[PDB]
């Protein structure tokens, strides 16, 4: 049963561990803002929690912090008592509703499991108000605490008291949700909960080293003045897009020639949009090596080179840097450090006839290999025997070119496939080629 | 557009001679290689012969010493001569330009030898 | 030290069915993510499928219907159900436990389908 | 026999070969401080040597380290004709002296030496002063000869010392000795030792030093100089332990970069000898602290990260750097304060068939904040309908593998990388124990 | 058909594309200085002011070329009644390229390939002025048509030059020519050069430049610019002695490597032309002094150490290097200053039966500290040189010149007067 | 220019004796060392023996007793006494004056023994 009230000037803790006296200091850290709403109960964690109560019969005796609150996340647990305060961080498989039977942990959690940490110390607890500040930062879990006398009152006392550090655990686990844990059978109790935010305070240390007053730096203009004096008294416009690089020409050419005679096209002095590439059919092979396909429009180069041809279905894997094969070193060789993309798709429906399609040839015999980015066109008898071929065929005299064959009744791996490779390069010249830009 | 014109086919009795020619027009970059291929009804494209820009002549086994090629550099045309024809040569012929780019084929020439 | 037990592999004819299973014992911290990787004979290693700790599944192949992932929360194990086997899936399998600190690997299982 | 006397105003030599006139100049160099005791006989950093005999009985000088034939020894011989300078490791006797003329009593025999020099001899009621000083492989001799009246001790006056010779010898010198040429006899000489000081020299109009004042003798002289005119305890903690650096290294199992292991180290003595003891690291660079001084500092808490990277990408790990793993797999803060170690592993993490066993992420919606880790396997959405199924069309799947074969060259072989990050200016530090 | 004439105040172009109003501005850039010489009728230097005054439009097109042939990239600008075409093709030009009106074979015999094409509204439509400026891979043209009254020379007026086109071509250029179209005809045009200067430009309230003052023409203009308103001796010692470098060289007798000859050269004029005319030296290296700058300095002492070493061991003569010759024969200090020279002597010291007058050390107890040699004397082995021996084993004469600086006033320096 | 005069060679029967003499005139600077080298017919040049200026002797052959070296300090000459001749020492002899900077060589003496 929630409620609201006023936080007044409470919840200031020693930020660090350096002694000071009779000096006004300015600190930037998480704090509870002055005069803020603190929910009064009878829960998200955010960046930290200020928790304050007054029930002096130990009805409040601990807390459970965790992320998902199940075995799926180790749940930090603090339990108070009269003998010894206990802190555990074991991966408790969390139950639906936590409570101690008074004292089996089973209702809290199913089974004790792996925990590299465990801690026990003097009891935290000692008409009296107890205030705690919990926060975990940079893989450390810090608890500050303080207690004070008070007259019977239904809201936070007017006045001032600083909070001294209590524990500083090196745990380093994520927490996003916490839950209190009372000591009842039904009943009810009371406590106050508030949330910290980053702020800039001005703290005043008296002669004995204890904080005795502090002023906020964002509450109201008077406080801003007190802090300053250090005393207590999208639009984007760009040219219209006209010059589009033509990619629908290097595509659906309907004449990709042979692999041994592959057309090379140079593209420059235009805006190149790669979106239209994905407007065609799903591609059998779509591989980019030196460039992530997402960022092609973001990074631009000097000139582009496109090479298109038709190869067999099972020979697609051979078209890559570092590959070896009949198509790899005799018809088209690629550099090891090739930067660009490769596209390949089936064209059996367009490059096959029942009688037989033999207009797609390829080199079969060659004296040596081919350097990367090279073509060979000459057709001479490949001499194999010791005797000269003398420009004629026969024994150990075979032609270097062999004709591929495609028919619609063939199975996968042999059907004709169209392959287009895009290559990109840089040199000492203006790029003059970049992608579309809004 | 590259168009190659083929001519000189038809019907001829056994032992006769025929005179095919294809003339290439269009781009035709200078390092051109032009050949001839054979195809009969029911059989695939069979290479007949080739000549490169070096004017070297290459011929296949089934037609040893029976077909010849002449090249015209002025008009850059190819003339194929058939001599000592036999019925095994009954097939349509297509001359093919290798060039350096997209390859162009022919419309075919009817060559029939039978008795 | 983490041990991953794999079971369920072997020889099955075309169109068959089986059930691979990997159980992780040892440290294997809570917010783990488990998966299965495929290794074809003398080829690269691809990721068959991945299941998280929040039951979210990510199949890295257009193959749904063929594999199905089931999770055993109580023992923290993963089962891959194999149906309608086709010969292009004949490859060894490993399971992959990423845990939170340092991922792990299995030993290997032979999965074979042929006809 | 020995005796003592006061140096008085003596031992001032032209610091440089620069002409000046009627200008008071401040110099900082080696001099013989005023009013000091110089030993009278009947090396350190320089020598003031003085004598007054007329019979030419005094001659020659021996400089060396061992006075034996095992190390080079400067030898300056003088006779009525010439002066001879040699650098030969002679076998000197206990009491070398010129026979007058065989040198067998001076030394046994000649041996290895380079510099042989001959010139007009230095020597020519008369007092002779010399200053010998050795610095940066250079041996400088300054001299002066004065007509001294019948006086027992050093006269009260001023005499500058001109340069005489400057030799590029370069021999480690620790001691020197003087020879005599004799029938018994007796002779004496004064020896004093130089120190670094600051002087104020006064040049007259003719270019010759006439007077000078010491800047650190008495407060009056300090005033003259400034006016430029003539009118350990260590309390480290008790705990002794060993930081398990051995466990971080040689673990035989390293995590892939997209899930990099994290190990926290505290409450131990940090000894870094084992690091260099491990291997000839290809890269070993420390940003916020010098690599040599890790063995005498104290830190709050240290973190060790370990993974494997393709060699050419090792440079990708640095503050304020860009690259696929820089922004997508492992981000280092701009204010990094630590060390990075990277060494080749091509012999252990490569296989002929291809040791994949290692993944890296290249598709990610947003840039990585520093010291983040991302472990999701969700299929990257390219901006279209949600491909929860598979990459398929525009959508993609992340985490390609690596391929390592022994055949790959450097720049593709695996390198094991370990990054140590430090914590400074915090709660009372714990990882420091290399000192008592 | 040349003549010279005065430029008056012409050739001022908007430095950039910025709009300003009623504000005087100061610019530092390339301009044609006031009252200079311009030629009346070609190197390019840094930019060009070009002007013509014919109404018949016979002039058409500038041929920018570096090689002025088909060999290298040339910019060709052609103009006709319909368009202007800019090409980077390297045409095969003639001696007097001129149009026919319409065959272009007269201008150039043949064509070739290139990597640029541009077409636009023709440049031309009275005096026509152009400014051509190429810089950092950018070719910029500024143009203006000014109607002039019946007059002879460039008018006493002011007219700004507005930008026409920028092209990112990125090729160097050095020459250009003139085209004519044809019967007898008459042509005449003015040409002037650019220079880096500082101008003060006055904008009116519509953005058009109206006046400008040079900042170096005369002191009054210097005052206007600064106020920003419109209202070596060489001497050397007289000694003339020649240094005995020739005696050290070609001595026909070089000592063994284990006892190298050391010579001291001082108090003379050192000339190193004998170094280069001596022979085609196989190895010529210098460490502390640039080899080409040995002629312009003063030196105190020179040392010459001459010896004979094998062909493959020449590299062993180097500071901070290891080797048998380095550690047991002769070592150079890490901070050694001087030069090393080495030439082949196979045709001199290779006896048919072998020459054994040269010997080297192989065995010694301790390493050799730099600048000392061993005389004591199988720890020493004689060399073998024959004409049949190939490269890497023939004898080679090696001389090191040890140098020293920062000492007493130098005496060996009279290479210059 | 230094001159190394050589004398005392010729034909001697087996078991004979002779006295080779080398006198070095000219520069022959003070720290000199005088040696003798042997040259067999068409063979490598090895060293007979060296005497230094401090009377130290270094024989480069297990030949002690055969050659004996005597020094003349007044004229700074070196004499080799040859006794008990055997045919294997039939070789020409040169003397070697290292001097201090420029080493020299002799002209040559023919020493021959046979029986």
């Amino acid at each position: 049963t929630q409620s609201y009230t006023n936080s007044f000037t409470r919840g200031v803790y020693y930020p660090d561990k350096v002694f000071r006296s009779s000096v006004l200091h300015s600190t930037q850290d998480l704090f509870l803002p002055f005069f803020s709403n603190v929910t009064w109960f009878h829960l998200p964690f955010n960046d930290g929690v200020y928790f304050a109560s007054t029930e002096k019969s130990n009805i409040i005796r601990g807390w459970i912090f965790g992320t998902t609150l199940d075995s799926k996340t180790q749940s930090l647990l603090i339990v108070n008592n009269a003998t010894n305060v206990v802190i555990k961080v074991c991966e408790f498989q969390f139950c639906n509703d936590p409570f101690l039977d008074v004292e089996s942990e089973f209702r809290v959690y199913s089974s004790a499991n792996n925990c590299t940490f465990e801690y026990v110390s003097q009891p935290f607890l000692m008409k009296n108000l107890r205030e705690f500040v919990f926060k975990n930062i940079d893989g450390y879990f810090k608890i500050y605490s303080k207690h004070t006398p008070i007259n019977l009152e239904r809201d936070l006392p007017q006045g001032f008291s600083a909070l001294e550090p209590l524990v500083d655990l090196p745990i380093g686990i994520n927490i996003t949700r916490f839950q209190t844990l009372l000591a009842l059978t039904a009943g009810a109790a009371a406590y106050y909960v508030g949330y910290l935010q980053p702020r800039t305070f001005l703290l005043k240390y008296n002669e004995n080293g204890t904080i005795t007053d502090a002023v906020d730096c964002a509450l109201d203009p008077l406080s801003e003045t007190k802090c300053t004096l250090k005393s207590f008294t999208s639009i984007v416009r760009f040219p219209n897009i006209t010059n589009l690089c033509p990619f629908h020409e290097v595509f659906n050419a309907t004449t990709f020639a042979s692999v041994y005679a592959w057309n090379r096209k140079r593209i420059s002095n235009c805006v190149a949009d790669y979106s239209v590439i994905y407007n065609f059919a799903p591609f059998f092979a779509f591989k980019c090596y030196g460039v992530s396909p997402t960022k092609l429009n973001d990074l631009c180069f000097t000139n582009v080179y496109a090479d298109s041809f038709v190869i067999r279905g099972n020979e697609v894997s051979q078209i890559a840097p570092g590959q070896t094969g009949n198509i790899a070193d005799y018809n088209y060789k690629l550099p090891d450090d090739f930067t660009g993309c490769v596209i390949a798709w089936n064209s059996n429906k367009l490059d096959s006839k029942p009688s037989g399609n033999y207009n797609y040839l390829y080199r079969l015999f060659r004296k040596s290999k081919l350097k990367p980015f090279e073509r060979d066109i000459s057709t001479e008898i490949y001499q194999a025997g010791n005797k000269p071929c003398n420009g004629v065929a026969g024994p150990n005299c075979y032609s270097p070119l062999q004709s591929y064959g495609f028919r619609p009744t063939y199975g996968v791996g042999h059907q004709p496939y169209r392959v287009v490779v895009l290559s990109f390069e840089l040199l000492h010249a203006p790029a003059t080629v970049c992608g579309p830009k809004k | 557009q590259v168009q190659l014109q083929e001519s000189g086919g038809g019907l001829v009795q056994a032992g006769g001679s025929l005179r095919l020619s294809c003339a290439a027009s269009g781009s035709i970059f200078s390092p051109n290689t032009m050949g001839w291929f054979r195809q009969a009804l029911g059989k695939q494209r069979e290479g007949v012969a080739f000549i490169s820009s070096i004017a070297s002549t290459s011929y296949w086994l089934p037609v040893k010493g029976r077909f010849t090629i002449t090249r015209d550099n002025t008009k850059n045309t190819v003339h194929l001569q058939m001599n000592s024809l036999i019925p095994e040569d009954t097939a349509v012929y297509y001359c093919y330009a290798v060039d350096k780019s997209q390859d162009y084929w022919g419309q075919g020439t009817q060559v029939t030898v039978s008795s």
